């Protein structure tokens, strides 16, 4: 849903392609540390 | 080889009622499931079929405030649909530029 | 308008005499327009059921009045005189019954005792489909996205 | 009577009419001119 | 004129009571919506 | 109340007892059957509310027969109403106006000669039967080689339909 | 919600009677609405398996309208068994005969072809006038609007109405009408 | 007396549904002002009471609270007992409010606090494939790992 | 003024924004159902007739349409299974929460 109004907008059609949603790290240590980057 | 092909299956009869159960709460509000599935995109949340129906069963407030939000997002739509340009955007049909 | 009257032992007496003659607003919104619907933005804007105007067009009996003195276009005539019919059919207008010595029903094109029954309906592809509404009224605005369907 | 497709006033006293959902046509002075839509 | 629980019910016995056991969280702080606990 | 257009009279019922023949005055003969009238009592009454039919009914009974032979139930409703057992109990639809009351004994002088009536019971018990003497079917022959094939129905039905249509008419209790 | 854990499910899972007049309302939306009613689709929680239908009673059924011509066109068609016993009739006849059937098929084909179907069916109440037993409108919770709208007649519309709507033409005089 | 483009009332000279206004942008801020304000001060004070939460997670979304179990098909490579923070979130809500962003909330604003319970191969599963007639019959086992968290607590920020 | 729903019946809802416009709030407090819009509640000589015990037992078919028609259902689902689903059925099923 909404593929072409994302399009038309600049973002992906499918969220999960790029942006903030997909790209940044989905768990981190606790304590503030950076975790290690995903395969994906 | 009916197991394995039921998996499919499985996802979207899920799938399925999951929507069929999302338009219901959306027309007991008022509301319809493209337009709401429309507004909510075009409003940036990503609120997938089977979280917005847990949320819809089980605090159906705050499944009241996103068919609000919708609503909302519909009547700034129309009013652009009249003036494009020339106005002031709508204020939650604003959008977040990333980089 | 004119009414008459024929009436004595023997003798009989014939009269027509003029009676109050209505008139038209002093406003209309579309001037240069030669029918009433051009005048006043009522080309593609009307039906069956706003029957304020479509009372204007009838006779007492329930009869239409003639193009060469209500002054309306060809189509525009046959659009009304056909959703005359439409709105006898569905018994709005109760007064105007003609002359003398049981269901429900609405958006009816043709008559209901000529129409004979389909005994059959065939497949998908040749199906016996029912009209409703008419083409006359195809070009009227649709506030709905889908447009309006008048075979069923 | 007879049914045709087409229609054909014979005869000026030959009126075409729509009855019963059909195209007719009647003649009194020349009843064989009596003529149904197919 | 003010409301403090409603309880739902087979019959209006039952109703009542769950009310007042409903009413009787809200006062002692125990609703299943309370802060959970904290570790 | 007297009679009116459109009403309607209870019935009854009777015992047949047999038949004997009858003269008129032309010499013609008319067979005629007897049906004799023992007790006949009325039973109960409704409303045509309570039924919720087109009529009101009306109960009647036939022949005095054991209190020993019946149901507790139905010899408590005879003795709540006065009367013996009955062995048939058959309804008669009627208008209100005719209302009876129950135990009111029904003899033969309801009806008159030069009267017109009719009469439902029992057939003759022929049980399980052929096709033939049951519908009147012609059969086979004898002769001509028929083998083991001189009473059967034939065929039944088609080969495309793969079935026998209901109501057919097939071997059974007459 | 705080409540208790079977009063809670009872009050989720129950049922409701809900009433809609059917006075010159089209048979097709309003058994399309009790459908979607009756298998329990405008809750959140539906689900096939579980029975969360609903009761729904309909009022004046005898009073209903068609669209077009259909009272004379529609044919409703069912065989008997035996041979020669194809019947078929117009919506009208059978309206005559019964005109609870119209509105009772209506829903039996826009329901699905479970087993649930029957149930459902006998779940749905049907009365052709306004009249009902005293259990059956008591035993009720909300009444639902019609899908149409009823246009008003003549004798309906108000003076005020009619002289605020313009005239659009002046006749001549000399003229019978 | 009557503008050109006016029209009688009739059925369809107008649209059907009813005619709307927006607010005033103006008065819609202060409006925003205000409810941002009461709602910092109310959670500030601390009326709220559970908190539910949105999580995207192992490519899949969840509505979780603490106290909860989870589940992802997959391995993280963390030891059994390990506390990690959740980042990315939809939205949260209490019994009288929500907060949901365009798309997921600030990293300030929230704490989302997991902890790990197990780590498993999960349940054998079977991947027959048979065709008609072809003597195409093949059959293959399956176990995909998967690991066990625990939404332990979930706070956040005056940050607003 | 302008409303997007009719806050009468479940909660009085409104929106709103940060300074930023980054993320949405939703202030939901719940409805208080008014006090006008309710309604109110509901042999001597001698005992024994305490007792009150009638017993009535019918047989398989009235009994089952009556119980049918008092559930509004249909009779079918009343009849009695067989051993193979009897013991299939699991006794001691597993349950959640
Ligand atoms: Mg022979
Ligand atoms: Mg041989
Ligand atoms: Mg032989
Ligand atoms: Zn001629």
């Amino acid at each position: 849903a909404g593929g072409q109004w994302r399009l038309q907008q600049g973002l992906a059609a499918n969220p999960s392609g790029y942006g903030p949603l997909t790209e940044l790290p989905d768990w981190s240590y606790a304590d503030g540390r950076p975790a290690p980057p995903m395969k994906g | 080889v009916k197991c394995t092909k039921a998996r499919y299956l499985k996802k979207k009869n899920m799938r399925t009622l999951w929507i069929n159960r999302i338009t219901a709460a959306s027309q007991e509000h008022g509301l319809k499931y493209p337009a709401l599935i429309g507004n909510l995109v075009k409003c940036q949340v990503e609120l997938n079929r089977k979280v917005l129906a847990d949320l819809a069963i089980y605090e159906p407030k705050t499944f009241k405030s996103l068919a609000a939000l919708a609503s909302r997002r519909r009547h700034e739509g129309f009013a652009a649909a009249l003036g494009d340009g020339k106005e002031p955007e709508g204020i939650f049909s604003r959008v977040v530029q990333y980089h | 308008f004119r009414e008459v009257v024929e009436t004595e032992g023997k003798t009989t007496i014939i009269e027509g005499r003029i009676t109050a003659t209505p008139k038209e607003s002093p406003n209309p919104p579309n001037p240069s327009g030669q029918c009433p619907i051009c005048r006043w933005n009522l080309k593609h804007k009307y039906n069956y059921d706003d029957v304020l105007l479509l009372s204007q067009f009838i006779r007492p009996h329930g009869g239409m009045l003639p193009r060469k003195i209500t002054g309306l276009c060809q189509e525009e005539h046959r659009k009304i005189e056909e959703c005359v019919k439409m709105a006898h059919r569905a018994g709005l207008l109760p007064n105007h019954r003609p002359r003398l010595p049981q269901l429900n029903r609405y958006l009816t094109r043709w008559a209901p005792g000529s129409v004979k029954p389909i005994y059959k309906k065939g497949p998908r592809w040749n199906r016996v489909r029912m009209p409703v509404g008419s083409p006359l009224l195809r070009d009227n605005v649709c506030y709905s996205r889908t447009p309006w369907k008048l075979y069923h | 009577f007879k049914n045709k497709t087409v229609l054909k006033k014979r005869c000026k006293d030959c009126y075409l009419v729509k009855r019963r959902g059909r195209w007719y046509v009647y003649c009194k002075t020349h009843p064989r001119h009596k003529q149904r839509q197919m | 004129k003010k409301l403090i629980a409603e309880g739902p019910g087979e019959t209006v016995l039952v109703a009542e009571e769950e009310a007042a056991r409903v009413a009787l969280r809200k006062l002692y702080g125990f609703t299943e919506n309370r802060r959970p606990w904290n570790y | 109340h007297p009679w009116e257009p459109g009403s309607f009279r209870v019935g009854l019922i009777a015992l047949k007892l047999g038949m004997m023949p009858l003269w008129t005055k032309d010499g013609q003969k008319h067979v005629v059957t007897l049906l004799q009238v023992q007790d006949c009592h009325v039973l109960k009454y409704t409303s045509k509310e309570n039924c919720n039919g087109k009529m009101a009914t009306l109960s009647v009974g036939g022949k005095t027969v054991s209190r020993f032979r019946k149901a507790t139930s139905i010899l408590e409703f005879y003795r709540e109403l006065g009367l013996p057992p009955k062995q048939t109990v058959k309804i008669f639809n009627i208008t209100d106006n005719a209302a009876i009351k129950p135990g009111t004994p029904l003899y033969a002088a309801h009806f008159r000669p030069g009267q017109y009536v009719d009469v439902t019971a029992k057939t003759i018990g022929k049980g399980f039967q052929g096709v033939m003497k049951r519908w009147g079917f012609k059969g086979q022959p004898a002769t001509h080689g028929q083998t083991k094939t001189h009473r059967r129905p034939g065929a039944v039905a088609t080969g495309d339909i793969g079935r026998v249509w209901p109501g057919t008419k097939m071997p059974g209790k007459m | 919600s705080s409540f208790s854990r079977a009063p809670q499910q009872w009050a989720t899972f129950a049922r409701i009677w809900y009433l809609l007049d059917g006075k010159m309302q089209p048979p097709g939306k309003l058994a399309a609405m009790a459908s979607i009613r009756l298998q329990g689709l405008h809750k959140p929680v539906y689900h096939a398996l579980s029975d969360c239908g609903d009761h729904v009673v309909i009022m004046n059924t005898r009073h209903i309208a068609f669209s077009g011509n259909k009272w004379e066109q529609k044919v409703y068609s069912s065989h008997t068994g035996y041979p020669g016993g194809f019947r078929q009739v117009t919506a009208a006849q059978l309206h005559l005969r019964d005109p609870v059937a119209i509105v009772k098929l209506a829903i039996y084909g826009m329901l699905p072809k479970n087993l649930h179907r029957r149930t459902m069916m006998e779940r749905l109440h049907l009365f052709p006038d306004e009249y009902i037993p005293e259990d059956i409108l008591k035993n009720l919770v909300e009444e639902l609007p019609q899908p149409r709208k009823i246009p008003k007649r003549l004798d309906e519309y108000t003076q005020e109405e009619i002289d605020a709507f313009p005239r659009l033409w002046t006749p001549p005089e000399d003229y019978r009408l | 007396s009557y503008l050109p483009g006016y029209v009688p009332k009739t059925s369809l000279s107008s649209p059907p549904w009813p005619e709307v206004v927006l607010p005033d942008p103006v008065e819609e801020t202060r409006h925003h002002a205000e409810v941002v304000k009461k709602v910092n001060e109310m959670i500030v004070t601390g009326q709220y009471g559970r908190l539910f939460a949105v999580v995207h997670f192992a490519s899949r979304q969840w509505k979780v609270t603490s106290e909860d179990l989870i589940l992802i098909g997959n391995e993280l490579d963390l030891a059994c007992g390990e506390r990690i923070r959740l980042e990315k979130v939809l939205l949260v809500g209490a019994d009288n409010f929500t907060l949901l962003g365009k798309p997921l909330l600030g990293k300030d604003l929230v704490r989302v606090e997991a902890t790990v319970i197990e780590k498993t191969e999960s349940w054998p599963r079977i991947i027959m494939r048979f065709r008609k007639r072809k003597n195409f019959k093949k059959k293959r086992i399956v176990t995909t790992p998967q690991t066990v968290l625990r939404i332990n607590s979930i706070e956040i920020a005056p940050c607003l | 003024t302008y409303s997007p729903l009719p806050d009468d019946y479940n909660c009085n809802v409104e929106l709103a924004l940060t300074s930023d416009g980054r993320t949405i709030v939703c202030y939901h407090p719940s409805v208080d159902i008014p006090y006008e819009h309710t309604k109110p509640i509901p042999e001597e000589t001698h005992d024994q007739v305490l007792k009150t015990r009638l017993e009535e037992h019918l047989e398989e078919g009235p009994m089952i349409e009556q119980l049918s028609k008092m559930f509004f259902t249909t009779k079918h689902r009343w009849y009695p299974h067989g051993r193979y689903h009897r013991c299939r059925k699991n006794l001691n099923p597993p349950k959640d929460r």
